[PDB]
This record gives C-alpha cells, structure tokens and sequence, in this order.
C-alpha cells in the first residue's frame, strides 16, 4: 500500500539523499520511523495534515514536507553518524479512529 | 496528563 | 446530574473560519489558535496540570469543512437562519470612583458566529488592554461571547459596547456610565 | 451573504463522580442535529431523515462502532481524570460587600463554582419577603457574580446581615448593616 | 506512552506453543499492537486492542490477552510455524493519543525443527 523507494540508496558522505513516500490509500497522517538494530523503531518526523509536520524524538538532520496528501519525503542532511540505518514510513486515516498504522516495505541508507 | 481529544468521521461521499 | 465537558468545534463558510474549543460547566477550558497553530489556555495556569496536541485540532477542522460541503449539497444549499444577539453590559465587580474595573460585554444567544465588536468611550473606539472570548457553546446551539475592557471609572466617562451581526437591522449598542 | 455551519459537539456527562457516564457525539447543520451517537444507544442513530443515510453507512463499518463505545472510558473518564485537578477540584470563594443603591443590595461577587446560597435576614430573623435576585451570572472566566436587592426602607437601630454560603467557605460569611 | 520487551531472542520448537511477552507503561485505556516484520521489510500490524474485550485474534492464528491488572499484553500461537520467524514488535498508542505509536525495541524469534 506504501510504497518507498529505492530499497537500497547507499549514498557518499555529506550528501542529501532524499528518501520517497508515496501512498494510494487515502490516509490523512504520515511518519518516518528509523530501526535501529536491538532498539525499537524510533520516531523521526510525522505530519497529521498537509502543510504541517512535527517533530518526533530523533528529529536532529533530518526535514520533510508535506505538498501534498500522498506524499512525505525524508531528506537526511550531513547532520548526525546517524545515517547508516534502516528508514520506515507509515500513514494512518483518522475517521472514527486513530487508525492503526501502515507500513512500507523501507530502505536502508548507507556511507 | 494530556487532553485526548475526539474524533469526528468523515461523512461518507 | 454533576459535570459536563463538551468539544465544541465547527467550520463556517464561505468565510472559511474554524474553531476548537473545550467547555467545562460553561466555562472554557481552552480552545485552539487556527493560524498559529497554539492550544491556548482560558486560564494560563491550566498550561502547567495539562497540555493538547494542537495540531489535532486542525486535522478535526479539516473534516468539518469536508462534512460542510457534502452537507451543504445534501440540502438543496439552504442558508442559515440568523438569529440576532441580545447584548448585556455590567461590571465584573461592584464600581469605586477610582478603583480600576474591568467591563464585560456579554453576547448571547446567537447565530452565525461572526461579530463585529467595538468598544466605545465617551464615544471613540477603544483598544487599549481589550480581551475578547472565543465564541462558546449553549444547550440550544446558539452562541455566546465576551469582552473586556479594564477602565478606570470616572464620573466624566460613558463607555458602549457596539456589536454588529447580521440579524440585527442596526447595530447594537449597550451602554453602561455610572 | 448566505451562510452555512457545519458543527460538532462532544458531550461527556458525569453523574456521581465518574461512576456513571454517558457520551454524545452530535453533528449539526444550520442548528439542525441530524445524526449522533449516544454511549447509551451503542449504535450511530439518525436524529432527522436527512442523517438517516449517514447512520446506515457508519453503523455498517463494525471497526468504527467498537471504537466509538469506548470513548465513555477513553475519552470521558480520561479527560476528566487530567482536568479535575483544576477544574471540579476548584474553589474561588466569594467577594462579599453590601450597600444600598441610590434600597439595600447585597453583592456577591467573583466566585466558583455556580451552586450558591445567600439568605438577607433583619434582626437575626430571616427576611423571605422583599427579597429579589437576579440570580447567577456567568463572569465568563471561571468566575461568578450574583446580586441580591432586599425591599426594605427601614428604621434607625436595626441590623440587616447578608449571609453567604459557598463550598469553599465552610462557615458561613456574614456582612451586617446598621441603619 | 511507553512499552518494553523483556525477552530479546526467543528460540522455540516447530509445533510448539508462543508466546513473545511485553509490558506497557502505566496507562489505563491505551491502544496496544502488535507488529511482526521479516528481514529487510516492513512490519505487518498481527492485531489490535483499544477497549472492551480482553482477548484479541490476528493472522496467522495470533491471539493477545490483556490483563489490565498485569500491565501485559503478551502474543501467543498455539502450534507456531517455520514461517513464523521474524523480529516482533510490541507497540502502544502514545498517549493521548495519535496516530503516533511507541515500540517496544522488539524480541525477534528463530524457530528450529
């Protein structure tokens, strides 16, 4: 139902890959998560309506937009040794809910 | 400790 | 019965103008800037004993416009029926020639939300230390909403408080002078 | 200019405590509630025929339905929970002072909550004549006014006592006048 | 607002009985999930628990339980399968409430003839 792409981008150092989300299920929400190995799935940045986005906990070197409904790209500035990771992206529709989440298939970035 | 708010549904189309 | 907490949010067209808002009792616990995307609270000190996720206080609005339009069209288009405000002027506590009071212009039972309020000394609009109420919910559905004026009484001041609308045919004016 | 309100009120009614609760969900058009869902009903139901089609579609998605029923636990009691620390648990306790205006008045003012109690008495005897109030009055900012004329023109040597009680005095506040 | 897996390997028999255990931070009414993701991809939601009914089933014969009392919300399968190895994630709905969910930092699962 999400799909990002490409899978696999590594990437050279100091350079902005910017990773793509796009969804054809008509969900209002939209997050990036990063997995880290033996840690959970930390929240990077999520946006609850189009045009606005929020931050999540590691949220340093990191900045998206949100143009349009069906799309939430991640752009991973030089900021952190963060960047090596797996990236996950999700939505979620709230009509009753609070829709649960989501997820594509994600890729991993590497240096 | 936060104030949850309420959800309306989207009047089906 | 005891308590009621109530989540009262709407969206009016075509002026596009949206509001969120929680009552407690009758009183506002808080309600959320549109534009700048704040909750605020009706009350500062609520800010430290809970907090809201003001965004979600859009992404309900943004249904509502949604709700509006296909209801709209599943009535043939049919307008709303205004109802004009009655207008009640009084201070906020007993009057002392010079102990600074604070003026409350109490708008009641109305529809559409939308006023254009003025204060007026002696009969020239005031604007300083002036707060205004959101608009807030009754068990009719009509609306209500407040205003401010700090002063000092004098024995040579007469102020107004000059609601328009449009159910009125000329705008209102309650006036209040010792 | 015509103009059209879509409008939405979530109700959460508290009865003894949090013992008993009871969830409105209410929408509205042009002052017109045409469909709701009631905590008390379990299902959306249509309030006029222009909300019946509406009620027939949301009723239909069960996921929607088991979500809502629980709003009486996750949102009601939930947001009382957060808020009586400063809202049910609050007491401002009243401003009293009386005088006669240019016939005596007794002023109570910027109190919470509304439930209040004030009796004029005349020489230790409680006056239930002349007694007209105009009741109680929304400050608007979590305080309250009320006012309470007594019909009396009197006489040299008596007391008139004014007295308030509030669930945030204990003992009663009193205020005299001697004419 | 903030779940936790005990367990970070667990190592079972094919035909066995499961159960991946996590633990939610004091809450009363949160929304519980749980996740399971094979290597390189993404996590599918296995089931779900807002309020009311205290036992829950999913896909491919899941089921969870929540003891309101035990602050626990434990995955289960009676008769697990091979197919069934993957990392799993246990996830609450944070905190009043979005839309944002919190995970566990997930016990993953190998399972030997």
């Amino acid at each position: 139902g999400i799909t990002q792409s490409p899978k696999y981008l590594f990437r050279k150092e100091g350079q902005n890959v910017t990773l793509s989300c796009e969804q054809n299920l008509n969900h209002d929400a939209m997050y990036w998560y990063r997995q880290d190995p033996g840690q959970g799935l930390r929240l990077i940045y999520y946006s609850q309506i189009v045009n606005d986005f929020q931050k999540g906990d590691i949220a340093e070197g990191y900045s998206v937009s949100r143009e349009k409904k069906e799309s939430f790209p991640l752009t991973v500035t030089s900021a952190q040794k963060n960047p090596t990771a797996f990236y996950l992206c999700a939505s979620s529709l709230r009509d009753g809910y609070t829709g649960e989440l989501f997820f594509g298939e994600g890729s991993r970035l590497t240096v | 400790q936060h104030i949850r708010c309420n959800i309306p549904k989207r009047i089906s189309a | 019965e005891e308590h009621v907490i109530i989540q009262a949010e709407f969206y009016l067209n075509p002026d596009q103008s949206g509001e969120f808002m929680f009552d407690f009792d009758g009183d506002e616990i808080f309600h959320v800037d549109m534009a700048k995307k704040e909750t605020v609270w009706r009350l500062e000190e609520f800010g430290r004993f809970a907090s809201f996720e003001a965004q979600g206080a859009l992404a309900n609005i943004a249904v509502d416009k949604a709700n509006l339009e296909i209801m709209t069209k599943r009535s043939n288009y049919t307008p709303i029926t205004n109802v004009p405000p009655e207008v009640t002027v009084l201070t906020n506590s007993p009057v002392e020639l010079r102990e600074p009071n604070v003026l409350i212009c109490f708008i009641d039972k109305f529809t559409p939300p939308v006023v254009n309020v003025t204060w007026l000394r002696n009969g020239k609009p005031v604007t300083t230390g002036v707060s205004e109420t959101v608009f807030l919910p009754r068990e009719d559905h009509l609306f209500r909403k407040f205003h401010y004026l700090p002063f000092l009484p004098s024995t040579e001041d007469v102020y107004d408080c000059r609601v328009e609308h449009w159910g009125l045919d000329e705008p209102l004016l309650k006036h209040w002078e010792f | 200019r015509p103009r059209f309100l879509e409008l939405l009120k979530s109700e959460c009614h508290f009865f003894n405590g949090t013992e008993r609760v009871r969830f409105l969900e209410r929408y509205f058009h042009n002052q017109e509630e045409f469909v709701r869902f009631d905590s008390d009903v379990g299902e959306y139901r249509a309030v006029t025929e222009l909300g019946r089609p509406v009620a027939e579609s949301w009723n239909s998605q069960k996921d929607l339905l088991e979500q809502k029923r629980g709003q009486v636990d996750n949102y009601c009691r939930h947001n009382y929970g957060v808020v009586e620390s400063f809202t049910v648990q609050r007491r401002v306790h009243p401003q009293v002072t009386v005088y006669p205006a240019k016939l005596l008045v007794c002023s109570v003012s910027g109190f919470y909550p509304g439930s209040i109690e004030v009796r004029w008495f005349r020489n230790g005897q409680e006056e239930k004549t002349g007694v007209v109030s105009t009741g109680l009055i929304h400050n608007g900012d979590w305080t309250f006014q009320t006012l309470v004329m007594l019909e009396t023109v009197p006489r040299s040597g008596e007391v008139y006592t004014c007295q308030v009680e509030h669930p945030s005095v204990t003992s009663p506040l009193t205020v005299e006048w001697r004419a | 607002q903030s779940v936790t897996q005990p367990d970070i390997h667990i190592t079972v028999s094919e035909g066995a009985s499961l159960e991946l255990r996590c633990n939610y931070s004091y809450g009363a009414t949160p929304y519980l999930f749980w996740y399971v993701q094979s290597p390189g991809q993404g996590l599918q939601l296995l089931l779900k628990y807002f309020s009311g009914d205290t036992l829950v089933q999913g896909i491919k014969g899941f089921e969870a339980e929540f003891k309101r009392s035990q602050s626990s919300f434990n995955l289960r399968k009676p008769s697990v399968h091979w197919s069934d190895a993957a990392e799993y994630f246990c996830a609450v709905g944070a905190s009043g409430n979005t839309g944002k969910l919190i995970f566990g930092q997930g016990t993953t699962l190998q399972v030997k003839p």
